[PDB]
């Protein structure tokens, strides 16, 4: 989802792009600001609410000893999903 | 506008209710080309043909302690004796009490959170003030 | 003899080749290192430290990482009393200041004033 | 305060070898000229000796100027011996550097420093 | 007690401590303290006027016969006033054992040159010269053997920073390069991984 | 004012000095040192090069990580010097050749690129110009440099009413083609002059001392509109100034008069080539014009800069071409020269 | 052209502010009664020598010592103080 500042500049997935006076543009004068278009936020806004029929689930981000380590996900508020502190991953009870 | 320092911009002797001095000390320098306050006074009075007689700090509190010799003397209450003759003092001046009660300028926790210039701009407090006005 | 009595100020000034730009211009403070309070220990409260004014930290353009020019900022010194602190500042030539040790006063802890019969101190829970 | 001396017993002996290390230096700055074949004259760099010899000139403890004549002798030797270079001469004449405002408006106008 | 922890020598433990007994009780001019660590290697700790009377006992006598100095190092502590702390090394092939003659000064009292005793210190204590400070009299060739020849100060002093007072670049105005003060590209970031727990309770010191 | 172009530090490598300055010819002479001045400070400068990239590369160690962009551009097209001049807050004008080629002539280097650079530094927001004329470039003088040089002078002036104008009058340095010239013509014969070279009066001035005056006059709010002057502090005839290089250089001086109309014969004799030409009649017609002397205009003393004389500095710029037999002859074994 | 601010430095304890002390209890109200447009600022210290302060007309200023001085000196002191007017 990256997009174009009003000085032709692209933007990260932080919101950093320099502005219309700030001369620290002229290290791009010929070159490329290389950027990631590949955003984190992006890439996991797809991801689906994982329905498990459990009140507290494991997630320990697939691959065993492989990702974060396992955390414990409390599951009561149906309001809020219970999303995941390193892989994002998020979780529903499903009833 | 004349910009100067914040109070973690500028070792500065500051005072609290009960008389104890205190000094702070410099967390990071100021942004942009903003100066230490006196740093500023010193050099316009450099400007204006009336130079002030110090250059650094040291010099600075050295006339602070000419002027009252208990602002160089930290984590040191000094007593103040007294009272009695501005009591006679206070009794010159018959001043007339008004009808209208005595009211503090804060009376909840809304006018709690801002009150000074720095916590006019934070948005901390500007979260911590809708959340105490709901 | 074989011994010289020297009565002069200890003065090492002009042998640590420390410039004069950075011994007359910096305050040197001498203090006890106060306590974090995330924690409760006080083995950092032990022996005193000597450290020096903050000078000034920029953004290096390039890169956004805070650049100095302070060649004495990042140094602390360990001492374990004040008067041997205090020698190495004179000796040094160090403009200093001394702040005073600031101990934990001894408290009045007793259990049973949780759960007084007439008092103030009483709990609403546990 | 009764202490062990290096050489000298009192401010005598100590004036002495000073006064010998800037006879030394006196006698060698012209070999030092010539042979690291620098731009400036033996009137500068004797200029420049008599600035290092007053820049030092404030100390009353013979140990520490005894420990000065130790560190002027080893200056010396490193000069007169070709171990030292044209850089390392010209060090000391500091021509690169931007020269540092001394008064009080100007060290206001360019920066935080006292 | 056996897998993780390092086996314990009461053997060299004990040999130490009647060799310490031994030239503590041969030297009652200069030999201040003796102290057996719990590693088993022995700590001679002496007076600075006796380096000569000392290390020509070591080297020499039959009962000792520590032919050859090893390290020499100083170890600058500035909670003292005597701040900088003269630590020999000592190697005997003979006994196969190893002393550590400890003794201090302050930056101007000198220390004498045990190069007459071991011509190996040339260049330690030269070192020591050159990175602390500390003057040796009566050495043969006593300069700077590891910095800079336009050096000023003493590098391993603490007072002394990690990074000096001076960087160089090449100039090419003056075709040289020159000397300026240090501006660094990032600043040394300070780590405070002190733990304000206490460590080891067998290393407590008594309070005020 | 932006946040990053606020001055900070001690004005050293790694400091930020708040300059950004686009250096047009900064491979050549003057700006070989100007970038070497304007990097100790910590300035973002711009150097356009047009030439080997590999002749660029001595001014990679005059400066800090990145405060040097190199880019390309081309004379005869201004979307290149937009594209080097649109982020810089000062642009300094250091294009010049003191002989014509067959691409470009004196107009083009002297009333085309400056006007050119001048014009697009107006039409994108620059705070100051700088071009650096010479000192006796007049519409009546007899060399096609010097009149092409006041006639892009008067350009830049009418186009960017605010641009600093700095007039030097003949620097030497290290790289120079002043002093280096009147010491290779040990080559050609016995140093020949017009008039015996006695008629024309001379005062150089030092390169560092006209780079701290073009850094004195970006840092300076006074210096806009302005036309300074940089003249060396003591006046020189030319014979008795060619007769103390080859005294400090210890050469065999016997010279002897060329006269006027075949001198430029023998000027024409090494214009033939398609290389650097060794010496052409303009270089012969620029050492025999006087240096004017410009009393209503400001100099070095008007930028609280101290003018170096030639007689701290001659023996650091001719210590090169010496033999071995007087290598390391000492700076006070010369005699000073004649002031006038 | 005149005084401005008079300051009065003591100690609480010292018996060389002592007199100074037996100035203020025994005579500085009708002191202030007598001066209500002139500020006579008292400050004590722990430590301090006993002093006298006089700010005067465009920043100028003069300084009396005041160690070990009784009441009738410390109020002549303080009466040319305020006769002075310099
Ligand atoms: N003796 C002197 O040096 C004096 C010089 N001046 C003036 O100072 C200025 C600079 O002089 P100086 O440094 O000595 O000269 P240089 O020859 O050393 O450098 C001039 C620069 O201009 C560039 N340049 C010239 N013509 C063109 C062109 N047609 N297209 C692109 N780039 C071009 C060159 O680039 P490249 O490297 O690609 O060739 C070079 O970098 C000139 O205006 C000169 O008149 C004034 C007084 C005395
Ligand atoms: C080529 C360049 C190379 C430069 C080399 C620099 C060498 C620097 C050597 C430094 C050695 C010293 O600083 S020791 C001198 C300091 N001594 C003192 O301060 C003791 C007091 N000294 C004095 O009073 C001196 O003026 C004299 C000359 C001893 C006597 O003066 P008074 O008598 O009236
Ligand atoms: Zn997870």
């Amino acid at each position: 989802g990256v997009r174009t500042s009003p000085t032709g500049e692209k933007v990260t997935h932080t919101g950093q792009v320099y502005d219309d006076e700030d001369y620290r543009r002229v290290r791009f004068v010929g070159r490329q600001k290389e950027v990631n278009e590949n955003f984190a936020i992006d890439l996991i806004a797809e991801q689906p609410v994982s329905q498990v029929g459990s009140r507290v689930i494991s997630c320990d981000g697939g691959g065993g000893a492989l990702g974060h380590p396992r955390v414990y996900i409390n599951l009561d508020k149906e309001t809020k999903t219970g999303t995941c502190g390193y892989c994002g991953l998020q979780f529903r009870q499903q009833h | 506008i004349l910009p100067g320092a914040a109070y973690t911009e500028k070792s500065a002797t500051y005072v609290n209710t009960e008389g104890r001095a205190q000094q702070t000390k410099v967390a990071v320098m100021p942004p942009g080309l903003a100066r230490e306050d006196w740093k500023i006074i010193r050099a316009l009075s450099e400007i204006a043909g009336m130079t002030l007689p110090y250059d650094t700090l040291d010099q600075v509190r050295n006339r602070l302690e000419e002027v009252s010799p208990n602002l160089v003397r930290y984590d040191d209450v000094e007593g103040a004796n007294y009272f009695q003759q501005a009591s006679e003092l206070s009794k010159l001046v018959n001043q007339q009490l008004l009808a209208d009660p005595l009211v503090p300028p804060q009376l909840t926790i809304k006018d709690f959170y801002m009150t000074d210039s720095i916590s006019r701009a934070s948005q901390t407090m500007a979260k911590c003030v809708k959340a105490v006005t709901e | 003899t074989q011994l010289i009595t020297v009565d002069e100020k200890l003065d090492i000034t002009t042998l640590t080749g420390v410039p004069e730009e950075h011994i007359k211009t910096r305050k040197a403070r001498i203090f006890v290192p106060a306590r974090n309070n995330m924690q409760s220990g006080v083995n950092n409260t032990k022996k005193w430290k000597m450290e020096f004014d903050t000078r000034e930290r920029w953004e290096n353009p390039l890169m956004g990482w805070a650049s100095t020019a302070d060649p004495l900022s990042n140094l602390v010194l360990t001492f374990s009393t004040k008067e041997d602190a205090i020698a190495f500042a004179e000796k040094n030539g160090w403009s200093y200041d001394v702040e005073e040790r600031k101990v934990p006063k001894p408290k009045s802890k007793s259990y049973g004033a949780n759960f007084s019969w007439n008092k103030r101190t009483r709990v609403s829970t546990k | 305060t009764s202490v062990k001396p290096i050489f000298s017993r009192d401010m005598n002996e100590a004036k002495r070898r000073v006064r010998e290390l800037y006879r030394a230096w006196y006698r060698e700055v012209p070999n030092t000229v010539h042979l690291f074949q620098l731009d400036i004259s033996v009137k500068q760099g004797r200029d420049k000796v008599r600035e290092m010899f007053k820049k030092n000139a404030h100390v009353t403890d013979p140990r520490v100027v005894d420990l000065l004549v130790i560190k002027g002798k080893m200056e010396l030797e490193e000069t007169i011996n070709v171990w030292k270079q044209r850089t390392h001469v010209m060090r000391f004449f500091h021509e690169t550097e931007a020269p540092r405002p001394k008064d009080f408006l100007s060290k206001f106008y360019v920066g935080h420093d006292p | 007690t056996r897998p993780t922890v390092r086996p314990r020598n009461d053997v060299a433990h004990k040999q130490l401590s009647a060799f310490g007994e031994y030239v503590a009780e041969i030297l009652p001019k200069y030999v201040q303290q003796v102290q057996v660590s719990c590693f088993s290697e022995l700590e001679i700790c002496i007076h600075p006027d006796g380096v000569i009377p000392v290390l020509t006992f070591l080297r020499d006598h039959s009962n000792a016969q520590f032919k050859s100095l090893a390290d020499l190092t100083a170890v600058d502590i500035p909670t003292r006033q005597n701040r900088f702390e003269i630590v020999y090394n000592l190697l005997s092939l003979r006994f196969n054992s190893r002393i550590r003659v400890k003794t201090y000064t302050d930056e101007l009292t000198p220390v004498e040159s045990s190069v007459s005793v071991y011509k190996a210190a040339n260049w330690y204590e030269r070192e020591i010269w050159d990175m602390f400070g500390v003057f040796f009299a009566n050495h043969p060739d006593l300069r700077r053997i590891l910095t800079d020849y336009g050096f000023e100060g003493h590098p391993f002093r603490k007072d002394f920073p990690l990074s000096g007072y001076v960087e160089l670049r090449y100039d090419d105005e003056v075709k040289r390069v020159v000397a300026e003060p240090v501006e660094l590209a990032q600043e040394f970031r300070k780590f405070d991984l002190n733990s304000p727990w206490e460590a080891f309770p067998a290393y407590r010191q008594p309070p005020e | 004012l932006h946040h990053a172009v606020i001055p900070h530090g001690k004005g050293g490598r790694s400091s930020v000095s708040g300059i950004v300055a686009t250096v047009f010819g900064a491979t050549g002479f003057l700006g070989r040192y100007l970038v070497n001045h304007l990097g100790r400070m910590g300035s973002q400068v711009i150097v356009p090069y047009r030439c080997e990239p590999y002749d660029t590369m001595h001014l990679r160690p005059m400066g800090d990580l990145g405060q040097i962009i190199f880019m390309d551009w081309n004379g005869r097209d201004k979307d290149s010097i937009r594209r080097a001049v649109e982020h810089s807050n000062v642009v300094i004008n250091l294009v010049g050749r003191e002989w014509e080629t067959k691409n470009f002539d004196f107009e083009d280097v002297f009333v085309k690129i400056p006007q050119a650079i001048a014009q697009v530094s107006k039409e994108a927001g620059v705070e100051k110009f700088i071009h650096i004329s010479h000192l006796n470039a007049d519409i009546k003088s007899s060399s096609k440099y010097l009149r092409n040089k006041a006639v892009g002078e008067k350009e830049v002036r009418e186009t960017f009413p605010e641009a600093t104008i700095i007039k030097p009058a003949d620097i030497f340095g290290r790289e120079d083609r002043f002093l280096n010239y009147f010491a290779n013509i040990r080559w050609f014969g016995g140093v020949p002059l017009i008039s015996l070279g006695k008629k024309t009066v001379k005062q150089p001035v030092y390169i560092v001392d006209v780079t701290k005056g073009i850094i004195n006059a970006i840092k300076d709010p006074d210096a806009r509109g302005k036309t300074f002057a940089f003249v060396g502090p003591n006046r020189y005839l030319l014979f008795d100034l060619v007769q103390y290089v080859f005294a400090v250089a210890h050469r065999p001086f016997l010279p002897y008069p060329m006269p006027h109309f075949a001198y430029r014969w023998i000027g024409r004799l090494f214009e033939i080539s398609p290389f650097e030409p060794w010496t052409t009649r303009d270089k012969v017609e620029r050492i025999h014009t006087t240096d004017r002397t410009l009393p209503h205009l400001p100099g070095l003393e008007d930028l609280g800069v101290q003018a170096t004389p030639l007689e701290l500095k001659a023996i650091e710029v001719l210590r090169r071409h010496r033999t071995y037999r007087w290598l390391s002859s000492e700076i006070e074994d010369v005699q000073p020269a004649k002031t006038v | 052209l005149g005084l401005r601010e008079i300051r009065i430095h003591l100690c609480q304890r010292s018996p060389g502010s002592q007199g100074v002390r037996d100035f203020i209890e025994k005579r500085y109200v009708e002191l202030k009664k007598a001066n209500p447009d002139l500020p006579i600022l008292i400050r004590e210290c722990s430590d301090v020598q006993p002093k006298l302060w006089a700010r005067y007309a465009f920043g100028q200023e003069k300084n009396v010592s005041l160690n070990n001085f009784s009441a009738d000196q410390v109020t002549r002191a303080l009466e040319n103080v305020l006769s002075s007017k310099a």
